[PDB]
């Protein structure tokens, strides 16, 4: 009849069970794999920086001179 | 706590931005369908920037509009990319707005607290329709000119002041240079009104909170917006970017009409005058019932029904996930809207006109059946009680 | 990067002390104005230095109640030479620990750090005690803190019972409550505090005490700072007349009893016999902490309704208070009072106290005193308090002899003198079930 | 030097400032804004309630006179003490406390919020 | 005519306050000669002299260490065992607590009543407690009762007999015994060292408590109280030769098991996994949370640097006299803004791992700001650290480590703990050299090793609703400024 | 910090050379 939350608070157990339905945890003991995630994010940032740079340059060069006036210069 | 400085987000310079974009609590169970508001905002920003950079090479004159557009395409470095981005992004902006509206319809994101949010959304829809219409008139193509002529001729439907209104809007006795300049000025002006309306939209929603797929009262399980919903919105933005690049770099003119590349000839007329694909449901609603004043009244009734949708009562169960009948009604509505849009791109032959007449009736039957179902299902708990 | 299990190579090692180090005799030097300077040598590599003032809660005029509590709160703060920030930063920089204590008959300012910081410790202590600047904003902040403390002062029942017993029993100097009240907090201010300090922190009533300081160094440091105080005669100690009384606060049930002794710490033999009797009665809240005392063996072991019972005492200059403090069930309160009175009478009656029990209590008192003397802070506190009480530090062997001289006849006589005094009873809790003070006093002789 | 005993220009400046403050019924320290440095705010918080209330009353009277586009009457202007300082010493104490705290590497007690 | 300064009330108040301020603008050098707020390194070699700690190793691996001060009147004798609650199994978790409760209540020569009478009669008293990696039974007595106390200790460790009727009563009293600071720390240990022996709480679950019998206690004693893991620490008025002779005479028939605590730690070691346990109730007036990184072992050379880092993150309390002028920046931030009831940095060291973090008690409204201050200060120690701050932290650490050792019982506790952890008693001079050999560069390096971009473990209980979640703390672990 | 400022200046210069790309 003891509340579940009260029993969980008053009984700190070493064996902790997570959901694990869509995220399979690493076995207890293996080191955290944070370098791999950071490098995946780094590749994504490579991609995002490329897109931002090309968009900015596209807008600037569109506002720049055009082929018609460039050719009329001779 | 205020004695000495803390995290700069809490400072007054960034206090409002923090409260409305970083620390704002949102339900943790929001699906990918909730990123469409931010995606529509991104589409609007893209349209504003691209149009601002197109207006530097566009001349709103009947003798120079088409030539200026072609100059943007050919002579301007990246101008073809600019105009393709603008047109196809207007198309994607309407796509994501339609997805926004239909997700709101499914999850009843309008019912009691977000009535003002829904009304502001309807105003935004009107503003987008007008802005896209004027922008399509801007290139001064054959289809653009004749669509402008026809759609403004709808304004000659008020029995008293219809002719005066249409003549005043035309700037004369026919669509001409005055109409082109008028539409250019309006098409530049409205997107900033659209930005203001979008800001009011976001603020009105932030007054109460975002709805969730369950439709239940979601305040016990909420998370901060930034660390968790900026990444989901980023996934949505990248997927939309892939779609947008696909439709720009490989199928640019598929969504457009080929007749818009013919210079506007007032003497001749295209065999089939059809508006843009995202005005097709409204055009089909117009042409369903045979009349002109009747069609304008039907369009006004459509918008009045959209405005009056949130004000129905006894919709205690919000989400359609717990309403089988309402889910079926919504899916029938979506099929009806797709069929209506398809009909809008067809002639006025017998099967097409019959189906258009039926489709509009189903469209309004949705707006009646929803209050009927709410009132009927208000007494569900007493009947199924166990 | 040498691991902790390996000795560091480049460290020069200080020579070890011999196994038997001569215990440094206490050295007392009286300054010409009357300030007494005392110190003691210790084998511990840290020293504790305190400044004890004879001023206390008794020396409180009706316009300055709560002044001692505020002074304890306003202990080490901004002065006329260094600010509060500078004081705190100096204390942290030398790593020392600083604190203050306020009692009903004396106030102390303890400051302990490493032994090489003696001059700085003495200088900061003397400055912060003799020359305090009671700034209005700091006094207001401390007043707010004391307001919060009073608002959350009901958690501890024991201190409240002691305060109530003192207030009820005494009607003179000791009647002044040690803890401040709401009205006193509302009316006190920096000007009143400064006037109180100037009037009561006079030279004859101020004493230095040290635990690990050589006398020459501390005297040389403290002479330029304490010799400037004027020589003014000490005021006569205010007198309090003990009258049996009753206090009731209806808010389990907590109550206690008390009695009075004609002589306090000046009657050393009687005071030490009272301490032995307190240890004999003992206590417990339900090995070697006193589970074989008379109260534990006769009360806690035969009455589960007795939540917590102990024997308390408080010995001041020329007066003493001794009694039993106990909390129990609300419905058991009358029987609990009857049992406590019966136990007190049984201790009073001759022949009930066993020789083995008295020997155990005597050894427990001796061991408690000897283990208390271990701490350097307790050594300095003992030096200062003994000097304030007598004028000289009585050696520990005198207390040992007084403990060893206690006999059954002596403890019976002391208990008779206890029960011959008027009764003071204070109850806090489910009051309206307790018997009447007339009945409680009739349970005892005059 | 800025002294109205060896400098005629300084004496004239003091006379003009006294005249202006008397006309507006003000005191020089009342010109110090708590929102400006927060040292004035700390000094005013430390100052006695009677002095703070008197400063507020003087400031309200001056604001009312400015709104009404009028000055104090002749007698009230005569019985004015524009340079009877009450905040300069406390302000100097607060400033020197802040300077001492910053020199020893201490976090400021008060910090201005970014507008 | 301007009225005189004494005419009106506020003018009088202004004059009074100005006069009060004018009497402190002029200090005197005689009251500032020696005091100095700027921290400075000092040489304490002339005073860091203590009686030599004599350590003798018996043939069976038993250790006997004494710090003799023959001038003292009292002495303490204790037994420290390097076996605690970590070196047990999942089936027997509360065995250490049950044994430390049952070890004073029965022997084949003295029952509980006789043992308590003997303890009380000589005046001294004996205490005992079990940590997660240590178990101590010590006794403080007068100098004449040292042989009796030693005999009692040997008798209770070896000849103990566990009566079944006493086992039942102790089980009942433990189930009755079933601050919240220890609760928070137990939850933090369970969620940090999960699926490892350090995860289990010291007291143990009720299911394993109920099944404890005499055989289990006897097996635990025989398998863990082995002589090589056993050290008798004596402090005060004792003689090393006499103590060694008494130990040789008494401490016989002790268990001799080949298994060593080093190999027990090597098998199934403790691994720190970043996790959080949140116990929101909102029914408690205050919210208490503890965020902790991974610390260093006892013999790790960076442990002293971790203690220094704790010192420069010193504790602050609402009733503390320091107020808002404390040395550490975290205490200043908390006190100035009053965003917490009480903060305290903790550094716990174990055989192969440890914890280093901050435990804070605060009102529900200030949780976010308090957590921001904590993370800001910790990452500040990671990135930029002040030389004067490091010097003050070192001075405070030295002063605290020497003030805690005040008395025979603290001396004996230090001796036993240092022999169990370091294998030796670190002399005061060497400890001071180790502490003062820590500078800003060392602090930065150790914080980079232990804090920078390292997973945290957060245990929170109370109205924890404004407390930031795990990702917030994980991001705050590092700075993006550089 | 001087080193931090120098590294941030290097990063800003690299970003500028990536954006403008003078002589790649
Ligand atoms: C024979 C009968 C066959 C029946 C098949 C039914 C089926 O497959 O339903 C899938 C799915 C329903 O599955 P569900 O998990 O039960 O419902 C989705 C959850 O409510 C919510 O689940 P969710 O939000 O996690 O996922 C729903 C979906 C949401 O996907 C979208 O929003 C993209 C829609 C593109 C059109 O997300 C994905 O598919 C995952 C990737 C999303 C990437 C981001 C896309 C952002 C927009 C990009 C630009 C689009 C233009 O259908 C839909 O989501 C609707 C499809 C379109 C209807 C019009
Ligand atoms: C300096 C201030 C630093 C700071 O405190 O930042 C706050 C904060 C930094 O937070 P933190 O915790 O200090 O840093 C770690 C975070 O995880 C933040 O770091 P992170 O790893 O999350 O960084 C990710 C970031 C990395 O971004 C970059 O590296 C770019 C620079 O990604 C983005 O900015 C997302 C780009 C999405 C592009 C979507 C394109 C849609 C289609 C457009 C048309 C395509 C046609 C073909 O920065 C952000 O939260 C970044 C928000 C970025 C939002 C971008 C939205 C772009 C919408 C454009 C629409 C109009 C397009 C017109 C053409
Ligand atoms: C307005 C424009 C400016 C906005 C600035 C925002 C950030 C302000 C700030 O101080 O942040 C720091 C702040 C750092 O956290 P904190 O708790 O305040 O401080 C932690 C550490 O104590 C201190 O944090 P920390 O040490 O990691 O550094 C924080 C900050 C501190 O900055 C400084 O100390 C001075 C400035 C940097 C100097 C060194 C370079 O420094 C930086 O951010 C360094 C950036 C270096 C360049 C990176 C390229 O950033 C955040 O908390 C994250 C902000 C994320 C913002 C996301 C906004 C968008 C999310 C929703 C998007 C929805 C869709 C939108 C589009 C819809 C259609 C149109
Ligand atoms: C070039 C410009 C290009 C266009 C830029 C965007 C234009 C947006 C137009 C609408 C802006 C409406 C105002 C938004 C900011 C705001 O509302 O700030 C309110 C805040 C009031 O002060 P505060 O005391 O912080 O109050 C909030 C907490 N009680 O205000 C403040 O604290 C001060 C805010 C100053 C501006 C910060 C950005
Ligand atoms: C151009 C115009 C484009 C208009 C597009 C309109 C899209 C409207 C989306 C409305 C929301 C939606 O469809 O949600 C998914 C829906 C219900 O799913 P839900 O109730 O969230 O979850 C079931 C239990 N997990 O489930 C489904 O949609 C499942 C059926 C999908 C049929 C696809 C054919
Ligand atoms: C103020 C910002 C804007 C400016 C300056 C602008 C300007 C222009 C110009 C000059 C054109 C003709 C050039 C071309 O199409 O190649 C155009 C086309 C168009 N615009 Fe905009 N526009 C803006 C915002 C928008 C927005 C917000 C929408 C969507 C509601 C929109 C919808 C369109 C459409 C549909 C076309 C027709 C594209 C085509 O097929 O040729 N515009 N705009
Ligand atoms: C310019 C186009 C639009 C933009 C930029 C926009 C933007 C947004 C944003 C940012 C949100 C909050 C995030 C979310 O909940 O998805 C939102 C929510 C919402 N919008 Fe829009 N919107 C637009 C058009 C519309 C339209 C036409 C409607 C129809 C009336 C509408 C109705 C709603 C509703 C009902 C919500 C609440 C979502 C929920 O609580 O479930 N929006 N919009």
């Amino acid at each position: 009849e003891i509340p579940a939350t009260v029993a969980a608070v008053k009984n700190p157990s070493s064996k902790i069970i997570y959901d694990e339905h869509n995220h399979e945890r690493f076995p207890p003991g293996d080191p955290s794999k944070r370098a791999f995630a950071y490098f995946v994010l780094t590749g994504g940032r490579f991609v995002y920086a490329s897109l931002i740079r090309l968009l900015v340059l596209k807008f600037v060069l569109s506002m720049s001179a055009s082929k018609d006036v460039l050719a009329l210069a001779s | 706590i205020r004695n000495q400085r803390f995290s700069l987000l809490k400072e007054p310079i960034s206090s409002t931005l923090n409260q409305h974009l970083i620390d704002y609590p949102t339900p943790s169970n929001l699906s990918y369908w909730w990123g469409f508001g931010s995606l529509a905002g991104i589409c609007l920003v893209i349209q504003i920037v691209t149009g601002v950079f197109l207006a530097m090479h566009y001349t709103p004159h009947v003798d120079l509009a088409f030539n200026s557009v072609e100059h943007v395409m050919r002579d301007v470095e990246g101008g073809w990319l600019l105009r393709y981005m603008h047109a196809n992004g207007a198309s994607m902006f309407f796509i994501v707005v339609y997805l926004h509206i239909f997700r709101g319809l499914y999850y009843a994101s309008y019912s009691s607290p977000r009535e003002f949010v829904w009304c502001l959304g309807v105003v935004i829809f009107l503003l987008m329709i007008v802005t896209a219409f004027t922008g399509y008139v801007l290139p001064w193509g054959q289809m653009s000119f004749w669509g402008a002529t026809v759609i403004t001729s709808l304004a000659s439907a008020i029995p008293v002041v219809g002719d005066t209104i249409v003549t005043w809007l035309w700037g004369g006795f026919s669509v001409d240079n005055a109409t082109l300049n008028r539409f250019f000025s309006l098409h530049y002006l409205l997107p900033f009104l659209l930005v203001g309306a979008s800001l009011l939209h976001l603020a009105a929603l932030h007054q109460y909170g975002s709805n969730n797929p369950l439709g239940v009262h979601s305040e016990m399980d909420q998370i901060s917006f930034y660390p968790y919903f900026y990444v989901k919105d980023l996934v949505g933005w990248v997927a939309f970017a892939i779609f947008f690049s696909i439709w720009i770099f490989y199928a640019p003119n598929v969504l457009g009409h080929p007749d818009n590349y013919i210079p506007a000839n007032p003497m001749s007329t295209p065999p089939h005058i059809v508006p843009e694909w995202y005005f097709l449901p409204i055009y089909a609603i117009l042409r369903s019932i045979p009349d002109k004043s009747g069609g304008v009244a039907a369009i006004a009734l459509v918008f009045i029904c959209l405005l009056a949708l949130p004000f129905f009562k006894s919709m205690y169960v919000r989400s359609s996930s717990f309403r089988p009948i309402y889910q079926g009604i919504f899916w029938l509505l979506l099929a009806d809207c797709l069929l209506l849009g398809w009909i809008g791109c067809q002639p006025v032959e017998a099967p097409f006109v019959t189906i258009g007449q039926i489709s509009s009736f189903v469209f309004f039957l949705f707006f009646a059946i929803t209050p009927i179902l709410g009132r009927v299902g208000r007494g569900i708990p007493n009947s199924y009680t166990t | 990067a040498t691991p902790l299990d390996f000795p560091l190579p480049g460290v020069i090692l200080s020579p070890p002390l011999p196994d038997y180090v001569a215990p440094g005799k206490t050295i007392i030097t009286t300054l010409p104005n009357g300030v007494k300077v005392a110190s003691e040598t210790s084998a511990t590599p840290t020293a504790s230095i305190g400044l004890y003032v004879d001023c206390g809660s008794i020396y409180e005029s009706p316009i300055s109640f709560g002044a001692t509590h505020l002074l304890e709160r306003m202990a080490f703060k901004t002065t006329r030479n260094r600010s509060h920030f500078r004081v705190v930063r100096e204390v942290e920089a030398i790593g020392g620990n600083v604190q203050a204590s306020a009692s009903r008959e004396q106030m102390g300012y303890t400051f302990d750090a490493l032994k090489t910081y003696v001059p700085e410790m003495v200088e900061l202590l003397v400055d912060c005690v003799r020359n305090p600047a009671f700034l209005d904003w700091e006094v207001n902040e401390q007043l707010l803190k004391v307001k919060a403390e009073i608002g959350e002062a009901s958690k501890n029942p024991q201190d409240l019972l002691l305060e109530a017993i003192h207030s009820a029993g005494f009607s003179g100097a000791l009647a002044n409550p040690l803890l401040a009240s709401e009205s006193a907090i509302n009316r006190l201010n920096g000007a009143i505090l400064e006037e109180f300090v100037a009037e009561n922190y006079t030279a004859p009533r101020i004493v230095l005490a040290a635990s690990g300081v050589e006398h020459e160094e501390l005297l040389s440091v403290a002479e330029p700072l304490l010799s400037d105080l004027p020589s003014v005669p000490r005021p006569e100690e205010p007198k309090s007349v003990y009258t049996g009384g009753d206090y009731r606060c209806q808010s389990r049930t907590h109550f206690a009893l008390a009695f009075e002794l004609p002589g306090g710490w000046h009657k050393l033999k009687d005071a030490m016999v009272l301490t032995v009797l307190q240890m004999l009665l003992g206590g417990g809240g339900s090995p070697g902490k006193g589970m074989y005392s008379r109260l534990y063996l006769n009360v806690l072991n035969q009455y589960p309704q007795f939540h917590s019972i102990s024997a308390f005492n408080n010995i001041y200059n020329d007066t003493g208070i001794f009694g039993i403090q106990v909390t129990t069930s609300s419905d058991f309160i009358s029987k609990a009072i009857d049992i406590t009175a019966n136990e007190i009478l049984a201790v009073a009656t001759h022949g009930k106290v066993e020789q083995l029990q008295l020997d155990r209590a005597k050894q427990a008192t001796k061991s408690a005193i000897l283990m208390n003397l271990e701490s350097r802070m307790v050594v300095s506190e003992d030096i200062g308090r003994q000097i304030l009480t007598y004028g000289e530090r009585k050696p520990v062997e005198e207390f040992l002899k007084a403990v060893d001289e206690v006999t059954l006849k002596d403890i019976s006589s002391i208990s008779q003198k206890l029960i011959s005094s008027p009764l003071t009873m204070a109850s806090y809790g489910d009051v309206l079930y307790v018997p009447s003070y007339e009945s409680v006093s009739s349970k005892f002789p005059t | 030097f800025l002294d109205p005993k060896k400098n005629w220009l300084a004496a004239q400046h003091m006379k003009s400032l006294v005249k202006r403050l008397s006309k507006y019924g003000l005191r020089y320290d009342d010109l110090y804004d708590p929102y400006y440095d927060l040292d004035v705010k700390e000094a005013l918080n430390r100052l006695p309630k009677e002095v703070v209330d008197a400063r507020h009353a003087r400031l309200k009277r001056a604001i009312d006179l400015s709104m009404k586009h009028e000055y104090l009457p002749e007698d009230l202007q005569a019985m004015q003490t524009p340079f009877r300082g009450y905040l300069q010493d406390m302000l100097a104490l607060v400033k020197r406390e802040r300077a001492e705290r910053e020199a020893l590497g201490g976090l400021p007690l008060y910090q201005r919020s970014i507008p | 005519a301007p009225p005189p300064p004494t005419a009106m009330i506020y003018d009088r108040a202004a004059e009074a306050i100005k006069s009060k301020l004018r009497q402190l603008e002029n200090p005197d050098p005689r009251f500032l000669k020696h005091g100095n707020p700027r921290p400075a390194l000092s040489d304490h070699t002339r005073i860091l002299a203590a009686p030599e700690t004599r350590v003798t190793t018996l043939p069976n691996g038993l250790r006997v260490a004494t710090e003799s001060s023959l001038a003292a009147r009292t002495a303490t004798v204790g037994v420290w065992i390097d076996a605690g609650s970590r070196f047990e199994t999942e089936e027997t978790n509360g065995t250490a607590h049950f044994l430390e409760h049952m070890i004073f209540k029965g022997t084949e020569r003295r029952n509980a009543r006789e043992l308590e009478e003997e303890i009380e009669n000589m005046g001294g008293h004996l205490n005992a407690y079990t940590s997660r990696e240590q178990t101590t039974y010590y006794a403080k007595v007068t100098d004449s009762d040292v042989p009796q106390a030693l005999d009692i200790l040997a008798d209770i460790l070896q000849n103990s007999r566990f009566e079944e009727n006493r086992i039942s009563r102790e089980r009942d009293v433990i189930l009755r015994e079933m601050q919240t600071e220890e609760v928070i720390f137990d939850h933090l240990h369970a969620t940090a060292f999960q699926y490892t022996p350090l995860g289990r709480t010291i007291l143990g679950p009720a299911q394993n408590i109920k099944t404890i019998t005499k055989a289990h206690l006897q097996s635990y004693i025989q398998t863990h109280y082995t002589a090589p893991r056993m050290v008798i620490a004596a402090s005060g008025a004792v003689k090393h030769e006499d103590i060694v002779e008494q130990v040789k005479k008494l401490f016989t028939k002790l268990s001799t098991d080949a298994t060593t605590t080093a190999q027990l730690v090597a098998k199934e070691p403790a691994i720190f996994t970043g996790s959080e346990v949140r116990m929101l109730d909102d029914d408690i007036p205050l919210a208490q949370f503890a965020v902790a990184f991974e610390g260093a072992s006892w013999k790790d050379p960076d442990s002293i640097a971790l203690m220094v880092m704790q010192a420069m993150l010193g504790s602050w309390n609402k009733t503390a006299g320091g107020g808002k002028h404390m040395g550490s920046e975290l205490a200043q931030r908390v006190g100035i803004n009053e965003v917490a009831e009480s903060i305290m940095a903790f550094n716990t060291n174990y055989k192969d791992t440890g914890l280093f973090g901050v435990y804070a008690v605060a009102k529900p409204d200030c949780l976010d700001d308090l957590s921001y201050a904590i993370m800001q200060e910790t990452t500040k120690l990671v990135y930029r650290v002040s030389e004067d701050d490091v010097t003050r932290a070192c001075n405070q650490l030295k002063s605290s480590l020497l003030l805690h050792i005040d008395g025979t019982s603290p001396v004996a506790e230090d001796i036993g703990r240092q022999l169990l952890t370091y294998g030796r008693r670190i002399p005061f001079a060497e400890l001071f050299a180790r502490i003062d050999a820590v500078d800003a560069s060392t602090i930065k390096r150790v914080a980079n090793r232990f804090i920078y971009d390292k997973d945290v473990a957060i245990a929170a209980m109370g109205p924890i609703q404004r407390l930031p979640d795990y990702n917030w703390f994980r991001r705050r672990t590092y700075w993006n400024r550089y | 910090d001087v080193k931090a400022a120098a590294m941030w200046g290097v990063a800003a210069a690299t970003g500028g050379l990536y954006l403008v790309q003078v002589s790649i």
